[PDB]
């Protein structure tokens, strides 16, 4: 029932911090790491087992490894409001980052810490009798979020092998450039993501920027809102191992239930009832409209709209108070709907699941008290049209052979640069070859 | 005197089977402590058929509880009546089946059919004179068609001649859940027709119309469909436990309805299903309990029996009834519908009665039908398969557990073998 | 009558009552005095009961004792006929349903509530006579 | 064992026909929940003409409830004796009829003639030996006159030899609700000159005059008027449920009034309708009913019987009355009034005497008369038709469901034949 969670770079460690407040608040456990003496939350028997291991004194401790070569984020979480919670040796720092360099993050400093991270992974794996998969958080646009990602997952896959790895990762947005060398720092790890990933969930920034602009009453938003939203979605994914409901699916079930071919595993996520507290109670948040507005292009989290490409597999994980005739009528309405076209080698196309624990919102938050929630995980073919953008961002910046001079000084040479590009050409070609109707 | 084994596998089968033993244990009158607190003395004299004695009087059930994951069986004991099952019958691995036919039937399958056959043949010896086997599973998953299709194939090859009950929830036509449904069906349709020789099989879609119109339910959950198919499997097994006038046992309910050896796929029913408020507005005589049974809509069917024929129908009555009014009411139902019953068979209807009405009603019945129109359910799965197989959709996970494409299209050749045989009698 | 399930949830979302419980069945042939925990969720008035086990007893490590459910008051109520447990009664089906003016097939099913549960009193859990001995 | 099934269509028919079941149920002693609490064993002896046993000693009526809007059926279940009905027999639509004959027949009720009949065809199998039906409607509206007309041609093509009955309000000349009442009525007589075997004519305008002069009510609401039709519509089924001394069932009257196959639009009546102040002052015998029975202001059709000729009169009496005294009073009111009864029918009156009276009345009676006066209702209808039709006033809603301009004139000449076929036999 257990799962191992790893947080890499700046962004993965931040969103993991968001996930960890949401899990501690989701169960009864304080930031002091102890279950409380007085308040009874009506918790499970041993239902914290997925993320927490219980020391005999009552202190519950997490399973997550926080690695960053620049020590600033880990040395502020070691002093922040969660200094008490973690294993103090679980958290690995250094003294120099990549400074937006795949090769500096993967070869110049990259050999120095992999024995530490692998030994910590074995040290986690030996107490947990159950094990289900890996949950890895990173951002492609950084050197220590792409190169160290690739290095750790290649060594971890040649250690373990047959187990699923789910990479909950941040992908770049057009017209905003936090870093200048985004394609050079992004396309290189794409070879080994296609070599061994199984659920590579890309999340955008400006899509959530706009969805909190218009669904919520937010003007001028920041990172913490985005991170708590993504943490809500990850708990909605993971809830079927912890809680129990009338129709529930584990991670090898939706791994074997959403992936058609071994080279098409890139789904897309959406959480439906996200709205402010003033507007929330002036509408009924019924199941039919909640799963109908879950199919809007403006309610998605990566800007490639579903209208261009046809769907092939959807999963709808529900939590709260849901009777199955409601969701069956909802599927029938969606199947009678016109604009949402499928692909003619799936007759069926969906998957549903039902759980009996409602959404739970952290105090001082942004979300409304809602009695139900759903989360869809779907794969379409518009992400190839969300990769042609980085193809033609790489091309016009390589046409001057610009700024590979920093890359040639570290370990890698120019030879891998063409291989990554022909790999992505093969990948978008295979999406077109799949998406053609036979 | 004649005792019966009921075997629970899958997520869908384990759950209905939890609702199965609540409709048995209240009609014989033993409460969830295991003590006997029934009313009549006719409940004890054949209590041994499903249940089993224990020291102190805690009557225990005869059921074996298999699931590859521990999630469901940590929720079956957590029910009201769930604290009766013998905890040497709870057998499990530790990983789920992944909604996969590959991880059920062959590879992880050998690691428990050693261990789940070793408790079953402990129940055969504790049984006195056995009769047959019951099994509750679903065709469209990984524990139901994975573990059960093994276990029926490995228990007739121990006991070669016994009757075999199998209660399979078939996948629904237009409203289903998983994308992997035409895989778990066509692989497991092959070993059923060769082995299991009576399947009582109608889906979740047709149970939703019975909820919406006949019972007029507003919000029917999963806890009422189980109560809708637990009653029709406790009235087919009623001439083995209760006295009557013209009573028929599970081999009497085979030779009447297997004309040709591979035509044994039935369709269930349960007669006095009414509304909620309209109890006081309804009369109950066998002239109109024979009318709720013999329609295509208010009987449990995701097919139209008007699009085919009836090959051999049985109907088991309960309660204190006539015998002319039963037998003339099967005369008047073949004459008015002679186009729908076949020729070349002089009598179509078997009829059995009994002398115990259920709890809360003065009479009840169960309409069990073998029909030529069942081939559309075996059509629509094999139409879902061919538009999905030929681009080789999911054939690396089945490759990932050693199973070849040579035995996928070979299983399509036997669904099409079987749809021809029911169609022989146009 | 109120069938609304929102104001109570908004008021009493994360407030659960807990009473430690004891069931003293040693009058059977092999029986023990058993220790239990009774939860009671004020969001919807449903009782979940757990199992607490000694150091090296022979009982199995199953998850709970009963599920989250609206516990009936006296004994086990009889298992009713299908279609009888509807919350709202219906005149006809014009699926769309038209509601009935009189509730004909509605049944008098009493339940446990927070004022029926108290410290130092004995109740009936599907026949099991227990005594609520403690509280937090 | 000679059963009748009740069908009640529209918003006037359901209000009329939910008052009929309160008249009948306390004639037979039964409670507002079908429980028998009567005080005569002959109350039960023929209850199965109109009822149907339910388990436990509760009786349910044989009624099918028809509407195109679902708001009236709540207003009937909310009534006093509403909860006795069959909940599976409540059948209705979603959206309105628009008060169009072109929408009950063609759009709104033509998607419902599978489900009204399956309730109907089930009710004619529970019987022992069926005799009749009865539709309860008016001839001014869409639901009552456009579904109650389609349903008749649904029954008779199935059950062509069972005797159908039909109770119908004819629209008044001067009392008006729609402006489109002649358009509704004239296209509905096209299927009652063909398909009914018994049809009645009741006018709201003459219903008001009885409540002003004879009953002397100050202001009559509908509830007393719908009560007035209930004790004559429960007069033609008196010989089926109680013993008689000269009895005539629902079939014996029909072959004996109607001389030629299209003359079957009868007038009702009720003899001892008395004012509340003049009950203490009144003698009640068999002669004085007849002077009130034939009395031209105690009959519910607004065309004067002195402006025509009678063809045949029935009179279904109730009480314990002498049988010479019945049959000489039906002679005496023919000899003193010779002109208004036709020639070539020597005895112009049929008679019938029962033995169980109404509730509280020691003796009563019920008139039914077939006169040649009824053409006046069939001339002021027909002139108001061509008053609007000759410049096509309100047609492009009926033309919205697409009837051309000949089907309002084809069904206009089928309405003027009753002007001909009554002056054919008047002189
Ligand atoms: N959720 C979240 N994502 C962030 C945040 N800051 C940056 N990102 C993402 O990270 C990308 C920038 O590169 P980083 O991931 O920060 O670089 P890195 O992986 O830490 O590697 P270094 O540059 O060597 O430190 C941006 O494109 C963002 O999408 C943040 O504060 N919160
Ligand atoms: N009646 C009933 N049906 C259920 C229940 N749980 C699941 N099902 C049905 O079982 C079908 C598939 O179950 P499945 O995942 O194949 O179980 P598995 O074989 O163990 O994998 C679904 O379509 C559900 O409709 C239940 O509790 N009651
Ligand atoms: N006797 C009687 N007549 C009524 C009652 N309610 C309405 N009416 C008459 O019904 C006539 C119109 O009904 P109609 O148009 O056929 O209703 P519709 O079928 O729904 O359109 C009016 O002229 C009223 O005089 C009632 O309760 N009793
Ligand atoms: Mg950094």
């Amino acid at each position: 029932r257990e799962c191992i969670s790893v947080h890499v770079g700046q962004a993965g460690v931040q969103i993991g911090n968001a996930c960890w407040e949401l899990y501690c608040l989701e169960h009864g456990i304080q930031p002091d790491g102890q279950m409380p003496s007085d308040k009874t939350i009506g918790g499970g028997d041993d239902s914290f087992n997925t993320f927490f291991s219980e020391t005999g004194a009552g202190k519950h401790v997490p399973r997550a490894v926080f690695v960053d070569l620049e020590p600033t984020v880990i040395d502020e979480v070691r002093t922040g409001t969660y200094r008490q919670l973690f294993h103090p040796e679980q958290l690995i720092t250094g003294k120099e980052d990549a400074a937006n360099n795949y090769a500096r993050g993967h070869y110049t400093i990259g050999k120095e810490l992999i024995d530490l991270v692998l030994d910590r992974i074995r040290k986690l794996a030996d107490q947990c009798t159950g094990l289900q998969g890996f949950l890895i958080f990173h951002s492609f646009g950084g050197g220590t979020g792409s190169g160290f990602t690739s290095l750790l997952m290649e060594r971890l896959s040649v250690d373990y092998g047959k187990k699923s790895k789910l990479e909950f990762s941040i992908y770049p947005a057009p017209q905003v450039s936090t870093a200048v060398v985004e394609p050079y720092n992004s396309i290189l790890t794409t070879h080994t993501t296609l070599e061994h990933s199984d659920c590579a969930f890309m999340v955008d920034n400006e899509a959530i920027y706009d969805i909190c602009r218009r669904n919520l009453d937010i003007e001028r938003p920041t990172y913490t809102n985005l991170n708590r939203l993504i943490g809500q979605i990850v708990s909605s994914i993971t809830a079927s191992l912890r809680f129990d409901g009338a129709l529930n699916v584990d991670l090898t079930e939706f791994q074997t239930n959403l992936v058609p071919y071994p080279r098409i595993h890139f789904p897309l996520a959406t959480y439906a009832p996200v709205i402010s507290a003033e507007k929330a109670y002036h509408e009924q948040l019924s199941v039919a409209e909640i799963t109908n507005a879950c199919f809007e292009p403006a309610n998605q989290m990566v800007k490639c709209d579903p209208r261009h490409g046809k769907y092939m597999a959807c999963c709808l994980l529900y939590r709260g108070d849901v009777v199955p005739k409601d969701v069956n009528a909802a599927i029938a309405t969606i199947k009678t709907k016109r604009t949402i076209q499928f692909v003619d080698w799936c007759p069926t196309g969906f998957k549903v699941g039902i759980n009996y624990q409602p959404p739970t919102v952290v105090p001082g938050g942004d979300l409304a008290k809602v009695q139900r929630a759903v989360c869809m995980l779907s794969n379409t073919t518009a992400i190839a049209e969300a990769w042609a953008r980085l193809d033609h961002k790489f091309d016009l910046m390589y046409a001057k052979r610009a700024f590979v001079h920093w890359y040639v000084g570290e370990g890698m040479e120019e030879g891998e640069f063409s291989e990554a590009r022909e790999d992505m050409a093969a990948l978008e070609k295979d999406y077109e070859e799949v998406g053609m109707d036979s | 005197m004649r005792e019966i084994v009921h075997l629970q596998a899958g997520q869908c089968g384990n759950q209905i089977g939890a609702k199965f033993w609540e409709v048995i244990s209240d009609e014989h009158g033993i409460d969830p402590t295991g003590t006997y607190h029934g009313d009549s003395d006719l409940q004890l004299e054949r209590i041994n058929v499903y249940y089993n004695e224990a020291t102190g009087g805690k009557y225990v059930p005869r059921a074996v509880l298999v699931d590859l994951e521990p999630g469901t069986m940590d929720s079956v004991r957590s029910g009201p009546f769930g604290q009766i099952f013998r905890p040497d019958n709870f057998v499990f691995g530790q990983s789920g089946a992944g909604n996969n036919w590959a991880k059920g039937h062959y590879t992880e399958g050998a690691e428990l059919v050693d261990s789940v056959l070793d408790v079953v043949r402990k129940e055969a010896e504790s049984c006195d004179c056995l009769q047959g086997f019951q099994l509750t599973h679903s065709l469209g998953g990984g524990t139901g068609s994975g573990m059960g299709t093994l276990l029926i194939s490995k228990i007739r090859e121990e006991y070669p001649d016994r009757i075999m009950n199998t209660f399979s929830v078939v996948p629904s036509p237009k409203v289903s859940d998983t994308v992997v449904e035409p895989y778990n069906a066509t692989l497991s349709v092959h070993q059923l027709v060769e082995n299991t020789d009576e399947t009582y099989c109608i889906d979740n879609e047709a149970l939703y119309d019975i909820c919406f119109r006949t019972l007029k339910l507003t919000t029917p959950t999963y806890g009422d469909l189980n109560h809708l198919v637990s009653a029709t499997m406790s009235g087919v097994t009623t001439c083995l436990r209760f006295p009557g006038q013209l009573n028929a046992d599970l081999r009497k309910l085979a030779v009447n309805m297997v004309p040709f050896p591979r035509l044994h796929f039935f369709m269930p029913g349960f007669a006095p299903l009414t509304s909620r408020g309209s109890q006081q507005y309804r009369a109950l005589t066998v002239p109109e309990l024979t009318q709720q049974m013999f329609d295509a809509k208010n009987m449990m069917a995701a097919c139209d029996p008007r699009h085919g024929r009836y090959l051999t129908v049985a109907a088991v009555f309960r309660g204190r009834m006539s015998m002319k009014e039963v037998d003339e009411q099967m005369l008047n139902v073949q004459n008015k519908n002679s186009s729908y019953f076949v020729e070349w068979i002089p009598n179509n209807v078997k009829t059995a009665v009994c002398d115990i009405p259920p709890r809360g009603l003065k009479m009840s019945a169960t309409f069990i039908g073998n029909s030529t129109a069942i081939q559309e359910l075996f059509k629509r799965i094999s139409e879902q398969f061919t538009a999905m197989f030929r681009r080789k959709a999911f054939l690396h996970w089945y490759t990932g557990e050693g199973m070849d494409e040579m035995e996928f299209t070979e299983a399509e050749s036997n669904m099409n073998d079987l749809v021809s045989e029911y169609q022989q009698y146009q | 009558e109120s069938f609304d399930t929102l104001k109570q949830f908004l008021e009493y979302d994360r407030k659960v009552l807990r009473f430690f419980c004891v069931w003293d069945d040693s009058g059977s042939v092999f029986g023990d005095r058993r220790e239990l925990i009774l939860h009671y969720f004020l969001s919807d008035d449903t009782i979940e009961i757990k199992e607490v086990l000694p150091h090296n007893s022979g009982r199995d490590a199953m998850s709970l004792f009963l599920q989250r459910r609206k516990l009936p008051k006296y004994g086990p109520p009889g298992v009713y006929q299908p279609g009888q447990l509807t919350d709202q009664t219906v005149l006809n089906v014009y699926y769309g349903f038209l509601l009935d003016k009189y509730q004909l097939g509605k049944l008098d099913q009493e339940f446990y509530k927070d004022t029926d549960l108290s410290i130092g009193t004995t109740i009936n859990v599907w026949g099991r006579k227990v005594l609520l001995c403690d509280c937090d």
